[PDB]
């Protein structure tokens, strides 16, 4: 028969989970950048 | 509240304000249902006109028994001192 | 002089953008297009009923912190004085008393609303 | 998938993800709109024998 | 020849508002994966003319129940205070170079609330009343930081003159010493001019349109081009406070192009915030500018009072 | 076989507490949301250019109704009233009598296009494929009674769209 | 029309008032112009306004009745009024200020060419002046609304329905039992 | 013949409840004319309320007049709270309807109705 | 004549201004509200045509009656339409708003929204697709384009 069927090896696996890539610096790095900007502006 | 005659005059004035009451046939001892020929609804809006004039709430068990202006002015004499 | 000319020009071509918006289009007015809008239905009462301000204590305390920004505001000029430690003490005194007022409004549940 | 590599790299950075592998705009990867003729199978009771309906 | 100087100021910032409507719709479109207007003219350049002509030929609809005098006076004062806050802004030489133009800007920010306020009161509807007292609840929150942040940024300037504020930033941008005041002034100017996430007076989903729910076309347009003129003015004001460019007195056009493009980038930043954020509940606005921004604002006020004294960097008052 | 959304107990060490306080003060997730919006700023938008482009469809699409014909000129409708019987909105009115050659044909075949719910029971109930629900959806009218088709408008729509409905039924009738 | 079509039902409505009229909407929309001008305070001309639903039901009953062929009907209202107390009743239903003044024939026909200098829809004209200050003639011999089975509805039962549109806000919550009805003649 | 009552034991308490409902509507009619800004008078409204009460004047069944009291209270609550509009109150005054035939000869003239 | 050409170009300008920036009001009732939101969605995209939502009826031009008109929302619809400033337009979307639809014989359905408001463009379907609704809006623009307001005023 010729019918809507999945292919020979099935389909590929499908991701269904969360992926949040964890970008950005650390907290210490961000406060260091901010306080260094403060000190350069003050000088 | 001062005189019973003034209360009876105010009662008859409120009764002659209403349209369906004949001011000739209206008396102190006229019956609303069997003499004047009124329905119950006419009598109940008469009693609510009495509430609007005298200014107090009249319940239903003692407005059921108001079939003549005699009992009207006597019950208003009951609710006040006079 | 130039400030009054500027304000008069702004008011003039701000009121000549209004009166050319009335006499130019076609007015077909009947007494349902001018009724109040209560999302399609009739209004329940009037719109002049008292809309009770739950945020009334903060509404008063805005005045007492708006007098602060009349007192704290001459500080770019008071930096220019020759008596500077007293100026520093009075300025930090005023922001310190403002913050004590803000903390007393904090902890006694004043910045929150009623009900 | 017509965006040049500077906009593509800026877009991958600002999303923080990899976008050209999973595009929401469809391209040549979809099925063709003109399909071959199907031949659907029949039900299990399409039989010329033992087809008494009460059973 | 001062009248021509006023007209060549306030006519282009009426054309820039009309094209800010187009930039608003198209940037809001492309950031929301669709397109903006591109059918009316060549890639949208004529949709502002359509919005200009269509509104001033539609029926004005004065309501019956509305107190008509305040109802007409409110958009007049709206567009007047949208126009008159452009005159001390140095471009690099302002129209009216006031000694204390910062206080002129702050005071006309204070007076511009009453257009919204009289519009929500006079247009006799319940949604307009809610939109007027939410404007009260918004203004009592942003005016109690809009003075201290604007004050503590000037403690490195010395005076309340906007033309001096280029001389102050001739070496470094002023965002580098006062970036918490910058990132808090930015939210104070968001919550000032009723832009998302602090719409809250034209709250389109709590109310219908809030204070201007009764304003049909014509009188509505003088709040439309008032609010957009105020946000372009406010981007130019934040640019002159924190990102004041290089000024050659022989070539003012370098400064003019530079703060033009910085103000365009901050207006695109406003459109890029409005296309991204949920809207606050308006008590959260009040519990932000009082409970969160205000203690750090007072702390940085102490810091910027004490710090030029601490560093012998007390600026000149001349 | 179940999972707990929002049952994350956050860590209470000074590193992660400093990270969350940096998230609070310096607004990390706000920059994340603005970055995702900026990433959608630089894409190709999915706005097709109607009316010079058209929305993608299928040959099964349910649009404007039409009465077809055989490839001899004869109309297919043999007046058997199944289409008005299964019609869930009762939009079809059929009145029939023998015509001048005695064949069983209709005299009134009305489809009220404003009662009609376009569900396609009439194109599957018709034993001769007379009534079909063709491809046309751009048949909006300026007046209500122009959406009350008689037999004549349906035969004219069949003569109009036969060059498409024949190919659609040719591509589709093996599933039916 | 009578001589070229011998059965033409000619109908004479006296003066029609309604929602989209130019009779009460004219008397109410001279309020902020300067004080409702009249000639000799408008106590010299007499009107009887007929209500528009009565005129429309008269037209329906003229279509229905074969006896109503070729007649000349005169539709009038039940109450006749002077113009002065009519305008009293108009400015007393709308709850408006009212300070009338006599504008004589020296210059009240010239306020036409002073007040239709625009080519648009005219507010007043000299024909409107000559028709508002024209009395309604009485023609008792003609059949009226009584002779087509129509009860003529007077002014006072529908004037609030007409003129609620012009009240500002301060007496929109008023009643019909507040204004005393105008004097008939 | 022994069924469960609704609120009234016999006709007397039922007449008391009908009477109090008529009291409530007699008090209600001026407010309904006022706040809905109708075009009717209090005389006309109270005579229409009298007609609506006398429309059901033939019932001697206590449960039926109890349900009529309850449905009148529903009409009253939909009128005090502004849930009816101007149109839902003016549906009682059938004004747009043409005058219907009553006698035999006009019903003979217009149609086949008995 | 000359002034005929003047009022012709003025009609062309104001009819172009009205058909070029039609502002629909946020009015959905039933299933057709979903497809009208698809006509706002980034595929079919009303906003490229100058077609943008204003929730207030005071500042809208076309009222797309997208859904079914029951008895309980007939005066609400009429008051909403009455609170739209002239010129105002009405597009009847879907079969229930057109002529009663699938609930035509029901006890509490107003059989078509032309019994309540004047209707300009009837868009048929159940639901009409967002492309078909967009076709109805562009046909409304073709209807506004051949208006002759100032030409008839000059010729009246
Ligand atoms: C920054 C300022 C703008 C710089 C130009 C730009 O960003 O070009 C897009 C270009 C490539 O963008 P893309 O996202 O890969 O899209 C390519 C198209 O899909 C491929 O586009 P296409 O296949 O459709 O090719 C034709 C297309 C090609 O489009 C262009 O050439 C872009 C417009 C150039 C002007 O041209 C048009 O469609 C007609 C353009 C009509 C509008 C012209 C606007 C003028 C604005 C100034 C006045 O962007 C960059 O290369 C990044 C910015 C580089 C800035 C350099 C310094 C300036
Ligand atoms: C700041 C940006 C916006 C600027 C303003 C807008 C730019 C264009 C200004 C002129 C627009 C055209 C006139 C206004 C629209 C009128 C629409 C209208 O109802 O027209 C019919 C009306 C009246 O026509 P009518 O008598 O058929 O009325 C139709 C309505 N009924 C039947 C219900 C009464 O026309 C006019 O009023 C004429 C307008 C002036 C003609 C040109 C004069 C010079 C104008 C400059
Ligand atoms: C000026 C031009 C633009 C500049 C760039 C701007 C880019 C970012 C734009 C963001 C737009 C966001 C739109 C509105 C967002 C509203 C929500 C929000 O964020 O609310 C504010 C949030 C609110 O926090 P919250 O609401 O999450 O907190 C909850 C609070 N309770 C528990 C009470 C309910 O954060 C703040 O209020 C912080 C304000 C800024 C902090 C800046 C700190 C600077 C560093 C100081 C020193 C620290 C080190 C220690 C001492 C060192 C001394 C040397
Ligand atoms: C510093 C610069 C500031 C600029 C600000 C504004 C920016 C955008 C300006 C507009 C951009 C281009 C717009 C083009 C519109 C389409 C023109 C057109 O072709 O219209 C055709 C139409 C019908 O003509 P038809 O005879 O049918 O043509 C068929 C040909 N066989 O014919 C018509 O519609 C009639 C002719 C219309 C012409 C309109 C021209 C544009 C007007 C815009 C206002 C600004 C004017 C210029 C200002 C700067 C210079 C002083
Ligand atoms: C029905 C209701 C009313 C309807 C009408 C409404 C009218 C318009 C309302 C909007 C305008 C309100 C103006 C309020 C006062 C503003 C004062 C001002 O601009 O001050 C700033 C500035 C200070 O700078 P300075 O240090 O003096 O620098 C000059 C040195 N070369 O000052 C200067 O530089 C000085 C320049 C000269 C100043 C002249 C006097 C000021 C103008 C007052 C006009 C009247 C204000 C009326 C306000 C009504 C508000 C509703
Ligand atoms: C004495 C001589 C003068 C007499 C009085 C003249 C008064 C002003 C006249 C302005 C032009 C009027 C004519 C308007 C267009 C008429 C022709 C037409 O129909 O053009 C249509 C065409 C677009 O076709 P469309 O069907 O919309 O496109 C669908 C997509 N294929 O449209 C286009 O291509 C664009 C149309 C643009 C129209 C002109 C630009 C706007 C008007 C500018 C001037 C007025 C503005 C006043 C101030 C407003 C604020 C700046
Ligand atoms: C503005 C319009 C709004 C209209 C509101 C209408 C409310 C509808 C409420 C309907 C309630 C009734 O009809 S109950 C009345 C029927 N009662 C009976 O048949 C029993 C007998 N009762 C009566 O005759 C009543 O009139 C009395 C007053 C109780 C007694 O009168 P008789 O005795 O002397
Ligand atoms: S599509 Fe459905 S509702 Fe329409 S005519 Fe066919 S059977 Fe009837
Ligand atoms: S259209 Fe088909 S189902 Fe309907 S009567 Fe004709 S032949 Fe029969
Ligand atoms: S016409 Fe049909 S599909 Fe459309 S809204 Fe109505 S019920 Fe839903």
């Amino acid at each position: 028969v010729k019918q809507d069927m999945p292919p020979v090896g099935g389909y590929g696996p499908i991701d269904y989970k969360r992926n949040l890539p964890r970008r950005g610096l650390s907290g210490y790095s961000m406060f260091a950048v901010g306080i260094g900007a403060l000190l350069f502006g003050y000088w | 509240p001062l005189t019973l005659e003034g209360i009876k005059d105010r009662v008859l004035y409120v009764l002659k304000l209403y349209d369906k009451i004949d001011p000739e046939k209206l008396s102190v001892n006229s019956h609303f249902m069997k003499d004047l020929g009124l329905d119950s609804l006419d009598q109940v809006e008469i009693i609510m006109a009495m509430e609007d004039e005298f200014g107090f709430e009249i319940p239903d068990i003692d407005a059921e028994k108001l079939m003549c202006p005699q009992e009207i002015v006597d019950y208003i004499a009951d609710k006040k001192d006079v | 002089m130039n400030l009054m000319i500027t304000l008069l020009t702004n008011f003039t071509l701000a009121t000549l953008l209004v009166t050319i918006a009335f006499w130019l289009p076609q007015l077909n007015v009947y007494s349902e297009k001018t009724s109040p809008y209560e999302c399609g239905f009739d209004p329940m009462g009037s719109a002049r009923l008292p809309f009770s301000m739950k945020f009334f204590l903060v509404a008063i305390t805005f005045l007492l912190f708006d007098l602060e920004i009349a007192l704290l505001l001459p500080l770019p000029w008071a930096s220019q004085t020759t008596n500077l430690n007293t100026m520093l003490t009075m300025a930090l005194l005023l922001i310190f008393l403002l913050a004590v007022s803000l903390a007393y409004e904090w902890t006694q549940k004043g910045l929150e609303w009623t009900e | 998938a017509s965006a040049t590599r500077l906009i593509q790299g800026l877009r991958n950075w600002a999303s923080g993800r990899d976008l050209q592998a999973k595009l929401q705009l469809r391209y040549q990867e979809i099925s063709k709109r003109t399909q071959p003729p199907p031949k659907l199978p029949v039900g299990p009771s399409h039989r010329l024998s033992n087809n008494y309906y009460c059973a | 020849m001062f009248m021509i100087n006023v007209l060549t100021l306030i006519i282009p910032i009426l054309l820039a508002v009309a094209f800010l409507t187009l930039v608003e719709r198209k940037v809001l479109g492309y950031m929301q994966f669709r397109k903006g207007p591109n059918v009316v003219g060549p890639y949208g350049l004529l949709q502002p003319i359509a919005d200009a002509i269509k509104l001033f030929i539609k029926e004005p609809l004065r309501p019956a129940t509305s107190s008509i005098s305040m109802f007409i006076l409110a958009p007049i004062l709206a567009l007047t205070l949208a126009l008159t806050m452009w005159i001390p802004l140095p471009m690099p030489y302002p129209l009216i170079n006031m000694n204390l133009g910062v206080l002129f800007m702050l005071a006309m920010s204070s007076l511009a609330v009453y257009s919204i306020l009289w519009s929500g009161w006079a247009s006799n509807s319940k949604y307009a009343l809610i939109g007027a007292l939410r404007a009260v609840a918004q203004t009592i929150s942003y005016e109690v930081t809009l003075a201290i942040i604007l004050l503590s940024v000037l403690l490195m300037n010395g005076s309340f003159t906007l033309s001096t504020l280029i001389i102050t930033q001739e070496q470094v941008w002023l965002i580098f010493p006062a970036w918490p005041l910058a990132m808090m002034w930015f939210i104070s100017t968001l919550a000032e001019t009723n832009r998302a996430p602090f719409d809250l007076t034209e709250g389109e989903s709590e109310l219908v349109s809030g204070f201007n729910v009764e304003y049909a076309a014509g009188p509505f347009a003088l709040f439309f081009m008032a609010e957009y003129a105020n946000i372009i003015m406010m981007n130019i004001f934040t640019t002159t406070l924190f990102l004041g460019a290089f000024h050659n007195p022989y070539m003012p056009e370098l400064y003019t192009i530079n703060f033009t493009i910085k103000s365009l980038l901050l207006s695109i930043t406003f459109l890029w915030i409005r296309a991204s954020y949920p809207r606050f509940r308006y008590d959260q606005l009040m519990h932000l500018l009082w409970k969160n921004f205000l203690p750090l604002t007072l702390a940085l006020c102490m810091w910027h009072v004490s710090l030029p004294i601490l560093l012998s960097s007390i600026p000149p008052q001349t | 076989t179940y999972k707990y959304v929002n049952l994350r107990e956050p860590s209470m060490d000074m590193k992660s507490v400093t990270d969350r306080a940096a998230q609070t003060l310096l607004w990390t997730e706000l920059i994340r949301g603005l970055g995702m919006t900026l990433s959608y700023l630089f894409r190709e938008p999915a706005t097709i250019n109607y009316p010079f482009e058209k929305g993608p469809l299928s040959p099964r699409f349910r649009g404007e109704h039409a009465l077809r014909r055989y490839p001899s000129g004869e109309e297919r409708c043999i007046a058997c009233k199944l289409c008005e019987a299964v019609c869930p909105a009762q939009a079809i009115t059929i009145e029939a009598e023998p015509r001048a050659d005695g064949s069983r044909r209709t005299t009134r075949y009305d489809i009220d296009m404003t009662k009609c719910i376009y569900c396609g029971f009439c194109q599957e109930a018709c034993p001769v494929d007379a009534i079909v629900e063709g491809p046309n959806f751009e048949f909006s009218t300026e007046t209500h009674e122009e959406l009350l088709y008689n037999k004549e408008k349906l035969l004219n729509n069949g003569d109009k769209w036969e060059a498409e409905i024949a190919a659609n039924i040719q591509a589709d009738y093996l599933y039916r | 029309v009578r001589e070229t079509f011998p059965e033409a039902t000619i109908i004479k409505p006296a003066d029609i008032f309604g929602r989209e009229d130019r009779f009460l909407n004219y008397f109410a929309n001279i309020r902020w112009f300067g004080g409702v001008p009249l000639i000799s305070l408008g106590k010299k001309t007499v009107k009887q306004p007929v209500y528009i639903v009565d005129v429309t039901k008269g037209i329906i009953n003229a279509i229905k009745d074969p006896d109503a062929r070729g007649k000349t009907f005169a539709f009038v209202g039940p109450n006749r009024y002077l113009l002065f107390d009519l305008v009293q009743y108009v400015f007393a239903v709308a709850h408006r200020p009212f300070l009338p003044y006599p504008m004589p024939h020296f210059a009240y026909r010239w306020i036409g060419r002073l007040f239709e200098i625009s080519p648009f829809e005219p507010w007043t004209t000299r024909d409107k002046v000559e028709r508002i200050h024209t009395t309604d003639r009485t023609l008792p011999h003609l059949p009226g609304l009584e002779d087509l089975g129509v009860q003529a509805t007077p002014l006072e039962l529908k004037a609030i329905e007409v003129l609620r549109r012009h009240r500002t806000y301060r007496w929109l919550s008023s009643e019909i039992e507040d204004v005393q009805p105008a004097k008939t003649v | 013949t022994s069924v469960k009552p609704i609120f009234s034991r016999d006709m007397n308490e039922a007449k008391r409840r009908v009477r109090e409902l008529y009291r409530a509507w007699y008090r209600e009619v001026p407010n309904t004319v006022h706040l809905f800004q109708l075009d009717i008078s209090v005389k006309q409204g109270r005579d229409k309320v009298r007609e609506m009460f006398k429309k059901n004047a033939h019932v001697t069944d206590p449960r039926v007049v109890d349900l009529l009291v309850i449905k009148g209270k529903m009409e009253l609550e939909e009128t005090i709270n502004v849930w009816k509009q101007r149109t839902h109150v003016m549906r009682f005054f059938h004004e747009t309807e043409a005058p219907r035939p009553k006698d035999f000869l006009s019903k003979f003239y217009v149609g086949h109705d008995p | 004549s000359r002034g005929e050409y003047v009022v012709a170009k003025l009609d062309d300008l104001i009819n172009w201004a009205r058909r070029s920036s039609l502002w629909p009001m946020t009015f959905g009732l039933a299933c057709c509200a979903v497809e009208m939101m698809h006509m706002a969605a980034p595929r079919y995209d009303m906003d490229r045509f100058g077609v943008v939502f204003r929730a207030s009826p005071r500042q809208s031009d076309v009222m797309i009656v997208a859904g079914t008109l029951t008895n309980k929302m007939a005066p609400a619809l009429r008051k909403v339409y009455d609170q739209m400033p002239e010129p105002r337009y009405v597009v009847s979307m879907g079969s229930c708003a057109n002529g009663g639809g699938y609930y035509h014989y029901s006890y509490s359905v107003v059989r078509g929204c032309d019994r309540i408001v004047p209707v300009d463009i009837y868009v048929p379907g159940c639901p009409p697709t967002a492309e078909a609704l967009l076709y109805g809006i562009l046909q409304l623009q073709k209807k506004i384009k051949r208006e002759k307001r100032l030409r008839i005023w000059y010729r009246r």
